[PDB]
RNA sequence: CAGAAAGCCACGGCUAACUACGUGCCAGCAGCCGCGGUAAUACGUAGGUGGCAAGCGUUGUCCGGAUUUAUUGGGCGUAAAGCGAGCGCAGGCGGUUUCUUAAGUCUGAUGUGAAAGCCCCCGGCUCAACCGGGGAGGGUCAUUGGAAACUGGGAGACUUG
RNA sequence: GGUGAGGUAACGGCUCACCAAGGCCACGAUGCAUAGCCGACCUGAGAGGGUGAUCGGCCACACUGGGACUGAGACACGGC
């Protein structure tokens, strides 16, 4: 033990699977020959146990190992709660 | 099953060797680890161009060092030093 | 085509003495061809830095593929001017220690002499026309059959002898005494019509 | 709608000084004040003062001419436009005019100038050039 | 301003035309010529003038050629810093060089900056190629040019602050 | 344009053609291939022969080789030298460039380094016209 | 024993090199402009000259010259180029100010970015290439610590838009 | 996606049975054409364009397509 994984602090968007939501972290970066700032995202489908976070909760995710069909994510820490 | 060697680096008359270090699974001048020392194949008597420091540390992993090695290293005593300070250590 | 021009249509066409003012004037002022002396219009520059650069390549008889070589290793330097600094480099050919020091009398004999292994330089044999000598090789003459009369023929011909090397005919020894500069060896041929011709060549 | 104030200052400067009279009124707000204090410090704006009611600013410009009536300064333009922003680091510091001029870099620590910045080998983005 | 013609100059005449203009019959046919004069130490000047044959017309532009004369502030046989100009399609880009390297310059240019006295140079034309503009926006580039004791005297700084 | 106007559009470049189209052979055999094919030259056969006259103003009558290449297209190539030593149903060997006499003709077939001989009058041009060193 | 050791394409301009004659709307030269057509430095001979140089012409392909896809580095009154005009989803950019934050940003330390590569320092092959020793280059990289001006997130304020 | 079981050096719908209908996409999913990738290069002032030979590293292939066995290591280039 001397490493974790790279916790994602994204938002959750679907929640619609059972102990399965799906968090979505965003950052920005250049382009490669002109100068501004884009916006991209990808999706990762987090594995929860009984499906806390509602839609739209932020939580920080941390990887554990190959579940699924390479889902590959897990909760960590219901952060805020919409309402 | 780590080993040392030895390289060409000829041109068409002339040669010149080098020594290198490797596992024994990899071609001759193909892949290797690090790198272990050299001579001159000509002017006798030629250039015995050696580290001597990663021998005895390489040989404590445990490896076989090659016909010309023990040779041409106890000209220098490094295989003389090998069971001199191992099989004495 | 190494050297054949026999120092006169060279001296003619470009127009310098080529380079000690060794001359053969009576024929030299106009050109050759079927118009001698009933010449045209003015000369445009492109054969301007045509001829001059011809001038300086036909100081040594040599490449033009070297010069360029020998033109890129000047900028290594990184002081001074990169015209001034080949203008050195120019001058440290094993046959302008020959022509220098006073063994000889002309390029093509030092090159003739050269050759055929006829000197060595601080005990060890010297083949090639174009090595590089720097300065600390005190040049030799190989004393095994220096009695040949034709090297103090042009050693006893006291005709061009230049004073930045430190020589003994004596001996026939000496060396290459120290760096030369612009001010003193040859003028008056270039500092800048090399560099700017050798940008668009 | 103005969506960046400072080129409005600079283009202001450019006007009044490109006809040549001296005096100038612009709002302002805390970093056109540190731009107003840098051309004071460099020589190229006679004096600055500042008069506040209840709402912008304002920073009143008096521009610096010479004795034949020339100009001191000669052109301004801005880099890091919004839209895109341009940032320098500490071995990628501009000198304009060699150095004839000046550039400013908003550093971790305020307005200075370009020589102070290889000054302290830090950097930032650059706004504008002045010369 | 009226730098006088008590200055030893050269000259070198750049590019002429031979220029028409119809009468009723014949063809009218006259020359012009485009003369820079300069006295390679800092002061160079162009002009024209137009005639019925070659000599006439170069020596009526050295007659106009002597009435402008331009200062060229140079430091080291280079420019201060880099200046560009232009005059109707004549982009001109100058840039200092590095000592002993040469004028890397076309044509026009260089029969400009080679006569002013100036060693080392780079530059690049750019946009119209026609030899007047090349020549006028030329003179106006280098008309555009500073130098350090000039400028720390017009701020009110000194000089060696800034260099 | 405005720079994010730039992101979305890639700026295209100005993809350039060439005048020489006949040496890209997408051949025939046996399963009507691809070109992958930059040659100097292309050796062919001939399918008629005749002469051909310019524009205006130019006259004079200059003389051809029509040729198809083993791809079963076929151009029309012109002959350098003086003597043609080709003839009706012969190999020949193409070099590329384009001539301004008339429409349709953008190649010129070799002379002395196959079939063909070259030159007999030439002793001055002797690399050009495939004939060199006489002894004369 | 100077004996065995010399070859290439043009010369109307761009781009150094001239003569005599023939075919004289034609035989044929053209990289492009462009020649011809009885007085051709352009068709062809013959001599004169020119530039590389045991290597030198032709042909094809790739980058430049090209600011002729322009971020660096172009502009749309007449030249090629503002939709016939409005309304608005998403998207791009946003007035002044207090406190916080630290995602962007600047900065240190550490591990790595194979060896031969290119360059530079040093050296040997008679020099030279070739080979040898040592570090800079290739991260838009990963961890870890600060900086809090500008952009971005959170709480309040103001009246000019 | 969940449930459990089989199976696997090893996790896993890799595979079986049950419960739901979930997943990916305008930032380009899926489709069509061309190409082995890289360290590197006798181009450029530089930003960047062109080529993937040497020589070195990785991947894949053995007249075409399937399938295993021995052997720890192969679904094996001169094994079946």
């Amino acid at each position: 033990e001397r490493n974790q994984r790279k916790v994602y602090q994204g938002r959750v968007v679907s929640d619609k699977m059972d102990k399965t939501i799906t968090v979505v972290v965003e950052t920005k970066k250049n382009h490669p020959i002109y100068g501004k700032r884009m916006k991209y995202s990808k999706k990762y489908k987090a594995h929860d146990e009984n499906n806390t976070a509602k839609v739209g909760d932020i939580v920080k995710i941390m990887e554990t190992r190959p579940l699924s069909a390479t889902k590959r994510f897990r909760l960590l820490e219901v952060v805020e709660e919409a309402v | 099953a780590v080993k040392i060697r030895l390289k060409r680096m000829g041109s068409k008359k002339s040669p010149f060797y080098r020594i290198v270090v490797a596992d024994s699974r990899s071609p001759r001048d193909g892949r290797f680890i690090e790198t272990v020392g050299t001579y001159n194949p000509l002017k006798d008597p030629a250039e015995v161009v050696l580290k001597e420091d990663l021998v005895l540390d390489w040989l404590s992993k445990g490896a076989q060092p090659s016909d010309t090695v023990r040779n041409i290293l106890s000209k220098e005593g490094v295989m003389k030093k090998h069971h001199e300070a191992k099989n004495v250590k | 085509s190494r050297y054949t021009g026999p120092s006169w249509k060279v001296s003619r066409r470009l127009g310098i003495s080529l380079s000690g003012t060794g001359k053969e004037l009576a024929r030299r002022p106009y050109k050759p061809g079927q118009h001698g002396p009933n010449s045209r219009g003015k000369v445009s520059e492109y054969g301007m830095q045509l001829t001059e650069k011809q001038k300086l390549r036909h100081m040594y008889g040599m490449n033009e593929r070297q010069f360029r070589t020998l033109f890129i290793k000047a900028s290594k330097i990184k002081e001074g001017k990169h015209g001034v600094n080949f203008m050195v480099l120019l001058e440290q050919r094993l046959d302008n220690v020959v022509y220098r020091l006073g063994l000889a009398t002309t390029r093509r004999q030092a090159r003739q002499l050269v050759n055929h292994g006829h000197i060595t330089v601080d005990g060890k044999r010297v083949d090639i026309p174009s090595y590089h000598v720097e300065v600390g090789q005190v040049i030799g003459v190989r004393e095994k059959s220096q009695n040949i009369s034709t090297i103090k023929e042009a050693v006893e011909a006291t005709v061009g002898r230049p004073a930045f090397v430190s020589f003994d005919t004596e001996k026939l020894e000496g060396s290459f005494t120290r760096l030369p500069e612009r001010d003193e060896l040859y003028p008056e041929i270039d500092e800048a019509l090399v560099v700017e011709y050798y940008n668009q060549k | 709608v103005m969506t960046d104030p400072i080129a409005d200052f600079l283009t202001r400067i450019r006007n009044a000084n490109m006809v040549k009279h001296e005096t100038l009124e612009v709002p302002a707000s805390k970093i056109k004040r540190d731009i107003a204090e840098i051309l004071k410090r460099e020589g190229f704006i006679r004096d600055v003062e500042y008069i506040e009611d209840d709402k912008q600013g304002v920073i009143r410009v008096f521009l610096k001419y010479g004795k034949n009536e020339e100009r001191v300064i000669t052109n301004l333009k801005r880099i890091s436009k919004p839209g895109l922003r341009a940032y320098v680091k500490a071995d990628e510091v501009p000198k304009v005019l060699n150095g004839l001029g000046i550039a400013i870099i908003s550093t971790s620590e305020g307005v200075i100038t370009d020589k102070e910045a290889r000054a302290k080998n830090i950097g930032g983005e650059v706004i504008a050039y002045v010369w | 301003y009226i730098d006088p013609k008590h200055l030893e100059l050269e000259d070198r005449v750049v590019a002429i035309n031979r220029v028409t203009k119809v009468v009723k019959g014949g063809r009218r046919l006259r020359f012009a010529a485009l003369v820079v004069v300069g006295d390679k130490n800092g002061h160079v000047g162009f002009g024209t003038g137009k005639a019925q044959e070659v000599p006439e017309a170069i020596r009526k532009a050295i007659e106009d050629a002597k009435k402008n004369l331009v200062e060229v502030p140079m430091v080291g046989s280079t420019i201060p810093h880099e200046v560009i100009g232009v005059f109707g399609g004549g982009r001109i880009l100058m840039k200092p060089a590095v000592e002993g390297s040469g004028v890397a310059a076309g044509g026009p240019v260089r029969a400009v900056l080679e006569l002013a006295g100036v060693a080392d140079i780079t530059s690049k034309s750019l946009g119209s190629n026609t030899p007047i503009n090349v020549v006028r926006a030329t003179v106006e580039g280098l008309k555009q040019l500073k130098r350090a004791e000039e400028v720390a005297a017009l701020r009110g700084k000194s000089v060696e602050e800034i260099i | 344009p405005t720079i994010n106007q730039l992101v979305r559009k890639p700026r295209k470049s100005k993809v350039e053609k060439s005048d020489s189209p006949a040496l890209n052979k997408g051949y025939n055999s046996f399963k009507k291939t691809q070109t992958n094919v930059n040659s100097p030259q292309k050796r062919g056969v001939c399918t008629r022969v005749g002469t051909m006259t310019p524009k205006k103003p130019n006259s004079a009558l200059r003389k051809y080789a029509r040729v198809r290449l083993s791809n079963l297209i076929e151009v029309t190539a012109y002959i350098p030298g003086i003597g043609h030593n080709l003839q009706e149903h012969s190999v020949v060997l193409l070099r590329g460039g384009r001539v301004k006499d008339l429409p349709g003709v953008r190649y010129h077939i070799v002379r002395g380094a196959l079939d063909t001989a070259g030159v007999n009058d030439r002793k001055q041009s002797r690399s050009k016209y495939g004939t060199k060193r006489p002894k004369a």
